């Protein structure tokens, strides 16, 4: 959808040939960020709507600064799939053999 | 601790000895052992070869990266060489640790 200003007017519109761009890192390429407990999950009830939460990540610093070790990231370098709205995406896993939970 | 890989069936030492070659002994009969012997030794070549298995980088990091490097500048040797008088020499100690990954 595509919003545009006039005046004080707000107007939303579809934007029909606009796409989005997804893809999954599946080779552990690019700095982790999960697991550090965010906020941005899917929403415990069903009927709540959510904003999809914003991406970074940090590096090595001294100080405020970058030391040579600091290693910078673009996403448009990993192939990634277009989507129109008439498309769709969908991915499967498995998970690797771990200890049950003790729940007890 | 000193660093390297750590094996329960390390390659096996390996043990050299010149064989004793007595000198002329006496012309009747004596039980103590011969402490006289011809003095020898001996030389040879070596050949080692070892096979290493390698982990290839696989990276999208997109600034370069930091590299070992030799000196551009002039000199009045090279490093890694031989100065006037013969001798072999190494300028200072490399590690392993350049190209970098995510923690
Ligand atoms: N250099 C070396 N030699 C022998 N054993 C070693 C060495 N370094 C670590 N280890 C052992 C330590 C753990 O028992 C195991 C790693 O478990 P996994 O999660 O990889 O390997």
């Amino acid at each position: 959808k595509e919003v545009t200003q006039n005046e004080g007017t707000k107007t939303i519109a579809n934007n029909l040939t606009s796409t989005i761009q997804v893809f999954t890192d599946s080779e552990y390429q690019l700095p982790y960020v999960l697991g550090s407990a965010h906020q941005g999950c899917l929403p415990p009830f069903p009927a709540d709507v959510f904003m999809i939460p914003q991406y970074g990540y940090l590096t090595l610093n001294n100080g405020s600064q970058a030391v040579g070790r600091s290693s910078f990231y673009c996403l448009e370098y990993f192939p990634s799939q277009m989507l129109r709205t008439g498309n769709n995406f969908q991915f499967t896993y498995t998970f690797e053999d771990v200890p049950f939970h003790s729940s007890y | 601790l000193m660093g390297g890989f750590g094996l329960k069936h390390p390659p096996p030492q390996i043990l050299i000895k010149n064989t004793p070659v007595p000198a002329d002994p006496r012309s009747t009969f004596n039980g103590d052992k011969l402490n006289s012997f011809i003095t020898q030794y001996s030389t040879g070549q070596v050949s080692v070869e070892i096979e290493w298995e390698l982990q290839k980088e696989n990276s999208k990091r997109w600034n370069p990266e930091i590299q070992y490097t030799s000196n551009y500048y002039k000199s009045t040797s090279v490093d890694f060489a031989v100065n006037t008088e013969g001798v072999y020499s190494e300028p200072r100690p490399i590690g392993t640790r350049y190209l970098t990954r995510n923690l």
